[PDB]
């Protein structure tokens, strides 16, 4: 009966059954990773069926199948909800795996332990389905960590590198940074509205205040990278490429912005948090996007694509439109996966090269792959008509028409024309020149799995925006006037950078070579936010651990007063006391003496 | 109770009349089924307790550290079984002599229904230990560690004498039940101002709390596995249980008593969490760690709220656990190493594999990852902190990030990177090693399932 | 002429900048060759014990024994009572304490105080 | 296997005392130099160049290639906190004084244009929305039993 929360469930489940069959026989085959592909196919195309149900009629539900334990009078159960949100972002998930892994197979061939790789991601993706299912607050943050430890590992995939494992700590430290926030708010949330469920949580705070929204945005900070915080996200490109692309690209990062989204009945009701969402967001993406523009190494001009996105959805949350940021989320997984699979696709057949500086002619060498990336630049561009449009357009529309902060509104404008700058740097410096590769050409995308993976989110880019745009049930207001000159500021803007871009990167024809800018030097060395913010607090801390609490305190001072003192004092007295020459004159004349002081004292 | 306390006796005859090549089989296997027969008393009910006899009862507070000391016993028979191959019949047996003797001791001090019975065995649980970390230690600094614990325990816990008798001759009983049911409150004077110092510090030194924690990364140092197990796992919990035993009679004194432990703790916590980032030495950061840990407990308790009371019971079973199996894993990298440095063996993980995973395993539960056990209690003891002041937060989210930041320090260290050269006599990890880690790991996450029996008595 | 590049703690000279080797004197080419002399004999005394079939251990390295030992167990032995090194154990070990339980107190003060008055609205604050 | 004399000592005054322990050290008389006689407990141990250790020369055949080490050679007495995992001093092309000035530059621009941007807002001009049933008194909170003041929308 209603098979919705039989089939909720079971999509969930169905992703555990090869993490059970790790320890089997066919573990140890080279059929593993086509197992984990095939399961994850089956499940998206299980969770298809709730999608439908839901855009029929408007099924939302809650599942409290098992009962954890109960402290008192607070009840903590394995409960899940399956509400819009849920039941539209877990086919999304389950799509971009399942392109993912198709690529991996083909992407990670060499790699001896493959199948090792592929039981990772199915656990990320597990977790991440746990985070994204979860109705209460530690069932939430159980996916939050779990997200994070499955990061860690996958970062750090080559034990041998000691950057992997320093990116890996790094981005340890930052979530625990956000983390800090996130506890912050479970604990103001339980001694304060007596539950860590949703439901209650939600009925309880007419008026949230400003502590448990303030923790609740640092948490979404910490993990979706915003600008205090956002190095690990460009630092975590350490690992493989498939890792890079489902992970820290589409999924895994967009858990703060996930997070923020769920809270929005109290994210409303306040709005000194709202403002300073809205700061974070616009000068995360300002600051991502200008790094961006001058960036050489193309997974760090992608990962900071997406970290100017995931900025763009943080604004969104600003200016009170959730629901334009999840659809802005669902979109963005789409067109950046595909951009990072186009780049791992570039990157191994060019010999394992990321820097821009040694990619050609690659427009008539790899036609699919380029005509691909060229699909994905236009959607996140904002293209009309393409996926991030029916996002991006919005979002911008919103925006210029509310009564927000007006620094926000430039930040947001000029980090829009430095996202159509960055694209066309990409496609310019990668597609159009004459090629820079060794002479060994080994040019080749004629793989069945790269092609079909690449084809599929292809179609999903063109057609998914518009789909799901026209089969969901409104729940904004719409923007039906504006000023003209207002209704195409995006196109304008979007244009605008495209010429300043491609005029300003043909002068690198010109046989004229100058010294840079300070303003080049500030923007290739991100700010210089990652030098100083990772050599001058670290360093300091660090030398504390050693000078003060170790040696100093713990070594010595703690040493001296409590044992040192007391063995010295007693070695004193022990001397003296013993140091008796055996002369029994003394003893009688100290005998007399003791005799007279009894006698005169104690009478 | 005396189901259990005298198959723990007859362990002694039983091993002293064994044959010299199978003492090791006969205590393992009758500690683990003496462990069987301890499971029953977990089954506590909401009323007060269960009332063996008129010198033995049980809570639900005393059941899991009774569990878990029995179960420990096996752990440490199979961890120092590497050490003393080439040792005598008769020191081998007496090495298990002691390790049966403090298990007989703590069974009887974790029942212990009178306060006098109780301080009793909490000192004669002294003897073992020293003769264990003085005779079988290998370093030269085991005698000044012996020392130091024995001083540093005795100078606090002699007042705690003075204490009780003077609680009995004005109160007219100890017994924990009367003393319950007839409390009274302490006037703030001079006089019950040190009768709390007096009947707390003894209880605090052991813990340790932060400034009298000198002895504790010496006897880890220098004692053996076995004694470093027992240290960490039992030993340390002696103090918090008695802490929560007795601070039923030092109420309304405490609710101002308290702050100099409160900030000592809340502090050290932080200090100790610093110094585990910089250190030369496995043992003494996983020491430090039980510091931190501990000093979290002394919070807990301190602040005297049922959920801290919660969280402080799943805590000290929950570290006890990983820091029984962190320094498990730490003594099978010195028996192939011989020389206890972090930095001398290096990307032990492609060498061997599977004592990588259980590296990553005990780091990830000391990290306190969800749902494990670690985090419940650090989480009760971060809510009730929160509850008692908004800003303790800021210390607790920091000692957070610096304990996860030294754990992974402490995997990656000896784990990832590039394998050292000019060593070559890293063989193949035995069973033996394996199957320990495996016993020390499952309970854990077996646990995680059924948090009610972890609880203590105010679930 | 260009802008100097001024080292810091943080970011260190670099060699081709240093001015050191280039005032090059025959006592600074003497000092290199006994830098490399010393080298070259801990090197050879490694590698003579590194390829040896007959060895089954650990070299021992003097070296880094040497660093764990000042490091751990020579602290106290060479410490010395001084203002600075008081003044700085005073501090960095009281100063600490009393600043939280400052802050601790008069935030629990204000909170009680708050109570008394009775003006905190505590509804729903069941679990403690 | 290592002898009393080979551990660390206290710091020396004398000359002959000085080369002794530069000697143990395995270094140059005229090259060590150890930490200044202060309370702390550093005694007779050299104190080397604060340089890091990611920028020893990455190309030479070092016993230790992962931390770029030499077997034997004396040990910084901060190398756990230097071993390219770490906090490293590597030479920045960009000075790090003026590194500094802009971003804090960069930073306090950024916060105080957002706090003159919060001074003058952006908006349309609109009036306020209108809600019919009395700005939507029962679907707001609710109390149907106090009969709030009836607010009216002006036609226009
Ligand atoms: C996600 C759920 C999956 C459920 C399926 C059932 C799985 C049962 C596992 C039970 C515990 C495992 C035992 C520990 C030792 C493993 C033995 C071993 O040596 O492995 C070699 C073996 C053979 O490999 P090999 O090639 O021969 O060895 C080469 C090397 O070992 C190289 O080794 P490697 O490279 O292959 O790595 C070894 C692997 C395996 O090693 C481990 O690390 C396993 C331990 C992970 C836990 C870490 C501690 C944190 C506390 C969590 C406590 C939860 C326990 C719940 C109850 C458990 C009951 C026992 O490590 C990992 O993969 C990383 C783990 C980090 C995961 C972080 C996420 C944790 C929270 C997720 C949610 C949990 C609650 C869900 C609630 C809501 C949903 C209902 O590999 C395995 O057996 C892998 C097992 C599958 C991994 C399980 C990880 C997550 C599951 C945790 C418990 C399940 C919760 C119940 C939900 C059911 C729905
Ligand atoms: C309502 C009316 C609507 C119309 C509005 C206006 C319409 C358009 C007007 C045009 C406006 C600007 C357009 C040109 C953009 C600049 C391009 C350029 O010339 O670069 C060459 C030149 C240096 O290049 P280079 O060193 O020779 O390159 C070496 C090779 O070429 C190596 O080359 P490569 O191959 O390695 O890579 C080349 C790469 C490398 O290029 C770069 O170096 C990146 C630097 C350029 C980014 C600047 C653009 C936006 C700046 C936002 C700043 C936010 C506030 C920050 C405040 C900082 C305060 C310290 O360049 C690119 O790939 C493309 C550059 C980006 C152009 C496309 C987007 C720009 C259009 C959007 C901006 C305005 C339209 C807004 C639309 C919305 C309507 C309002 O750049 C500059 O000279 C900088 C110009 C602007 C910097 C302003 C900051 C000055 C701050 C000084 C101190 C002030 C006092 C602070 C006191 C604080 C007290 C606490
Ligand atoms: C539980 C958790 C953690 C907590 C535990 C850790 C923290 C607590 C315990 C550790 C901190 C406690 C230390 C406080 C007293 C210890 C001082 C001591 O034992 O003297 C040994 C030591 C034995 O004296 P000495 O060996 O005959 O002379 C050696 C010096 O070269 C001769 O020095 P000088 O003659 O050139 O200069 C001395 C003179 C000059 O003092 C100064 O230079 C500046 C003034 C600083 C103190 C006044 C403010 O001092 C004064 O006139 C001020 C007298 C008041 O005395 C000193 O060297 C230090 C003298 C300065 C005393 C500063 C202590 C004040 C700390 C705040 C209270
Ligand atoms: C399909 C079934 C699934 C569930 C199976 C559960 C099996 C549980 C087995 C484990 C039991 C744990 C031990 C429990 C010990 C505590 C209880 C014990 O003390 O009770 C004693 C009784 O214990 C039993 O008599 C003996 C049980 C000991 C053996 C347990 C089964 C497994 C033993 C395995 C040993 C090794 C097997 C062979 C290996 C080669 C004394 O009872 P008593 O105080 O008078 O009772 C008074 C109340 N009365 C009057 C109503 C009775
Ligand atoms: C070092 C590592 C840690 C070791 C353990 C540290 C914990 C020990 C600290 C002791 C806790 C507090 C002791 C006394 C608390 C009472 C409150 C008192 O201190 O405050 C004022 C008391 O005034 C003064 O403090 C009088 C005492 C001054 C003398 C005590 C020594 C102070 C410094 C010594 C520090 C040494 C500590 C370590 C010793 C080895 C309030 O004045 P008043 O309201 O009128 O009297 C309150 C008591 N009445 C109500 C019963 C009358
Ligand atoms: C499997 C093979 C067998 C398949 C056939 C059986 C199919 C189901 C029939 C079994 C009947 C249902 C059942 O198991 O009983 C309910 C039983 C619990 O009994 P209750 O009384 O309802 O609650 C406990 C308090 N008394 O439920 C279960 O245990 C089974 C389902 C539980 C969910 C599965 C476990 C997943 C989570 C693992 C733990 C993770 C940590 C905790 C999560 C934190 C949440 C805040
Ligand atoms: C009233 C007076 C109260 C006296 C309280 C007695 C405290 C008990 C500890 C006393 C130990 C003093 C002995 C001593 O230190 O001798 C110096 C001795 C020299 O070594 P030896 O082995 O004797 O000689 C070999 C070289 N020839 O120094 C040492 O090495 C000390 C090593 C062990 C030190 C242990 C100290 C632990 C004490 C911790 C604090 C407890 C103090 C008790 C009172 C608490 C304050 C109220
Ligand atoms: C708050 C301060 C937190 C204290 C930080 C403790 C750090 C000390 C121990 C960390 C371990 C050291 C370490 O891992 O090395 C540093 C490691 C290596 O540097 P890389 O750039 O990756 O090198 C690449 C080239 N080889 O880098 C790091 O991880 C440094 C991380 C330190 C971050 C400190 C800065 C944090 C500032 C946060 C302020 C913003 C608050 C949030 C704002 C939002 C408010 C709504
Ligand atoms: C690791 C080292 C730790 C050392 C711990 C030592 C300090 C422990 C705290 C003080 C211990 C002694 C307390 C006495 C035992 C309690 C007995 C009691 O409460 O009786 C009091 C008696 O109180 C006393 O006599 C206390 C006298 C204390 C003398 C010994 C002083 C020891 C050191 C004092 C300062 C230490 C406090 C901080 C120690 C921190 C740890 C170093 C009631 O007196 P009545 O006769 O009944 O009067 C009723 C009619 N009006």
């Amino acid at each position: 009966m209603n098979p919705f929360a039989s089939l909720t469930l079971t999509t969930l489940t169905i992703l555990t059954i090869p993490i059970m069959m790790s320890n089997s026989n066919i573990y140890k085959t080279n059929l593993y990773p086509n197992y984990v592909k095939t399961t994850v196919s089956y499940a998206f195309t299980l969770s298809l069926v709730p999608l439908l149900m839901f855009m029929h009629t408007g099924q939302e539900m809650i599942i409290s199948n098992w009962h954890w334990m109960t402290l008192q009078t607070v009840e903590l159960s394995l409960s899940f909800k399956m509400d819009y949100f849920s039941v539209m972002f877990i086919p999304v998930a389950l799509f971009v795996t399942w392109s993912i892994m198709e690529f991996s197979m083909w992407y990670m061939h060499s790699d001896p332990f493959i199948n090792r790789f592929f039981k990772y991601l199915l656990l990320f993706l597990i977790t991440m389905m746990i985070l994204v299912t979860a109705n209460n607050l530690f069932q939430l943050f159980i996916g939050w960590e779990g997200v994070g430890i499955m990061s860690f590992l996958l970062i750090g995939w080559w034990h041998g590198r000691t950057d992997a494992n320093t990116a890996a700590l790094q981005a340890i430290l930052y979530n625990r940074i956000g983390d800090i926030g996130f506890v912050l708010s479970m604990a103001w949330f339980l001694t304060h509205s007596n539950a860590w469920d949703l439901q209650q949580i939600f009925m309880l705070n007419n008026e949230c205040p400003n502590m448990p929204l303030i923790g609740l945005l640092l948490a979404a900070a910490g993990k979706s990278a915003q600008f205090g915080l956002h190095p690990w996200l460009p630092s975590a490109m350490e690992g493989p490429t498939p890792v890079s692309a489902l992970l820290h690209s589409s999924t895994m990062v967009v858990a703060g912005v996930f997070l923020l989204i769920r809270f929005y009945p109290l994210m409303e009701t306040n709005k000194l948090v709202q403002t300073m969402t809205l700061c974070l967001g616009a000068i995360t993406t300002l600051f991502t996007a200008l790094c961006a523009i001058t960036q050489n190494d193309i997974k760090k001009i992608v990962a900071f694509s997406t970290s100017s996105q995931l900025g763009l959805m943080m604004v969104t949350i600003g200016i009170n439109q959730p629901h334009l940021a999840f659809l802005h989320i669902c979109m963005h997984a789409f067109f950046k996966a595909m951009l990072f699979m186009c780049s791992g696709s570039i990157i191994h057949s060019l010999n394992d090269e990321q820097d821009i500086r040694k990619m050609g002619g690659l427009y008539k060498a790899m036609p699919f792959t380029t005509t691909a990336l060229i699909i994905g630049s236009l959607a996140l561009t904002g293209m009309p008509y393409l996926t991030g449009f029916y996002s991006k357009d919005l979002i911008i529309e919103a925006v210029n028409m509310s009564y927000t902060n007006a620094w926000a509104l430039l930040m947001t404008l000029i980090a829009t024309s430095l996202t159509a700058a960055y694209s066309t740097r990409i496609i310019f410096f990668a597609f159009l020149g004459k090629p820079r590769f060794p002479p060994l050409v080994l040019i080749n995308e004629n793989n069945p799995l790269l092609i079909n993976s690449i084809k599929r989110l292809l179609i999903g880019s063109i057609f998914a925006g518009f789909i799901i745009s026209n089969n969901i049930p409104p729940m904004t207001v719409p923007n039906t006037t504006m000023p003209l000159y207002m209704k195409m500021t995006a196109l304008i803007v979007t244009i605008m950078g495209f010429m300043l871009a491609l005029e300003l990167n043909n002068t690198t024809y010109y046989l004229k070579f100058k010294y840079p800018s300070q303003t080049y030097k500030f923007s290739n060395m991100l700010g210089y936010y990652p030098s100083i913010m990772h050599r001058l607090p670290t360093y300091h801390n660090l030398s504390m651990s050693q000078k003060s609490a170790s040696s100093l305190l713990d070594l010595i001072w703690l040493e001296t007063i409590l044992p040192k003192t007391t063995s010295f004092i007693q070695m004193k007295m022990s001397i003296m006391v013993s140091n008796q020459k055996g002369l029994i004159k003394l003893y009688f004349l100290s005998f007399l003496i003791t005799i007279m002081i009894s006698m005169t004292l104690f009478n | 109770m005396l189901k259990i306390i005298i198959p723990t006796t007859m362990l002694l005859p039983m091993t002293w009349m064994s044959k010299h090549n199978m003492i090791w089989i006969n205590a393992t296997v009758h500690s683990l089924l003496i462990s069987l027969i301890s499971l029953s008393l977990l089954n506590q009910l909401g009323e007060n307790s269960l009332n063996f006899s008129l010198t033995f009862f049980s809570d639900s507070l005393s059941a899991p550290l009774l569990v878990l000391t029995t179960w420990l016993l096996p752990l440490m028979l199979m961890a120092s079984q590497s050490h003393l191959s080439k040792e005598t019949t008769t020191r081998k047996k007496l090495y298990i002599t002691m390790l049966i003797l403090l298990q007989l001791f703590l069974i009887m001090t974790f029942t212990a229904t009178e306060l006098i019975l109780f301080y009793i065995l909490f000192e004669a649980t002294l003897v073992p230990t020293l003769i264990i970390i003085t005779r079988w230690g290998n370093q030269t600094e085991r005698l000044n560690a012996g020392l130091y614990f024995l001083f540093y325990t005795l100078a606090g816990s002699l007042p705690l004498l003075v204490a009780l008798v003077y609680i009995q001759n004005t109160t007219g009983s100890l017994n924990f039940l009367i003393i319950h049911y007839w409390s009274h409150p302490l006037s703030n004077s001079w006089s019950n101002i040190f009768m709390w110092l007096a009947c707390i510090m003894a209880f605090m030194v052991k813990m340790p709390l932060y400034g009298l924690h000198l002895w504790l990364p010496k006897a880890h140092v220098e004692a053996p596995i076995a004694g470093s197990m027992v240290l960490a796992a039992v030993l340390l919990k002696l103090g918090g249980y008695g802490m929560m035993r007795i601070t039923t009679i030092l109420n309304p004194l405490t609710n101002y008593m308290a702050y100099p432990f409160l900030m000592l703790s809340m502090w050290g916590m932080i200090m100790t969490s610093s110094i585990c980032l910089r250190q030369t030495d496995l043992k003494s950061l996983i020491a430090y760690s039980s510091v931190s840990h501990m000093a979290l407990v002394i919070v807990a308790i301190m602040i005297q709220t049922p959920w801290s009371f919660m969280g402080a019971t799943a805590l000290m079973i929950a570290h006890g656990l990983t820091s029984s199996m962190l320094f498990c894993l730490a003594n099978t990298n010195y028996e192939r190493v011989h020389s206890r440095t972090m930095i001398l063996a290096r990307g032990l993980q492609t060498l061997l594999p599977l004592m990588a995973t259980w590296w990553l395993v005990a780091s990830l539960t000391n990290l306190a990852l969800p749902p494990s056990i670690n985090l419940i209690g650090e989480l009760f003891i971060i809510t009730a902190s929160f509850s008692w002041s908004n800003i303790t937060i800021i210390l607790m989210g920091m000692n957070m990030m610096i304990t996860a930041l030294y754990s992974l320090y402490m995997l990656i260290t000896t784990q990832r990177g590039k394998y050292t050269h000019h060593i070559n006599n890293i063989k193949p990890s035995f069973t033996r090693e394996n199957a320990l880690m495996a016993l020390h790991i499952l309970p854990l996450l077996l646990l995680t399932l059924n948090p009610k029996m972890i609880l203590g008595p105010l679930y | 002429s260009f802008p100097k590049y001024k080292p810091s703690r943080l970011a260190t000279l670099p060699a081709t900048l240093d001015p050191a080797e280039y005032d090059i004197s025959p006592e600074t080419r003497k000092a290199q060759a006994e830098r490399l002399a010393i080298r070259s004999r801990l090197k050879r005394e490694y590698l003579l014990q590194y390829n040896d079939p007959n060895r089954l251990g650990v070299i021992e390295d003097p070296a880094l024994i040497r660093w764990t030992y000042a490091r751990s167990a020579n602290i106290y032995p060479n410490f010395r009572p001084t203002p600075k090194t008081s003044l700085l154990g005073a501090l960095f070990g009281i100063g600490p304490l009393f600043f939280w339980y400052y802050v601790f107190k008069t935030d629990r003060d204000k909170k009680e105080k708050l109570i008394q008055e009775g003006k905190l609205d505590q509804t729903f604050n069941i679990s403690y | 296997h290592v002898t009393k004399d080979m551990f660390p000592g206290p710091y020396p005054k004398t000359p002959e005392e000085r080369a002794a322990a530069a000697k143990k050290y395995n270094m140059r008389v005229e090259d060590y130099e150890p930490y200044p006689d202060d309370g702390m407990g550093y005694g007779d141990y050299p104190k080397l160049p604060d340089r890091s250790q990611q920028e020893r020369d990455p190309w030479y055949d070092w016993d230790h290639p992962d931390l770029r080490l030499n077997w034997g050679e004396p040990i910084h007495w901060d190398l756990d906190m230097y071993i390219r995992n770490r906090v490293d001093t590597s030479p920045t092309p960009v000075s790090w004084n003026t590194m500094c000035k802009h971003l804090f530059g960069f930073v306090a621009f950024m916060l105080f244009m957002f706090w003159v941007g919060e001074i003058y807002p952006s908006y349309q001009p609109v009036g306020p929305k209108q809600y019919p049933y009395n700005d939507l008194y029962l679907e707001r909170g609710g109390d149907p039993t106090k009969e709030p003041e009836p607010v009216v929308h002006y036609e226009i």
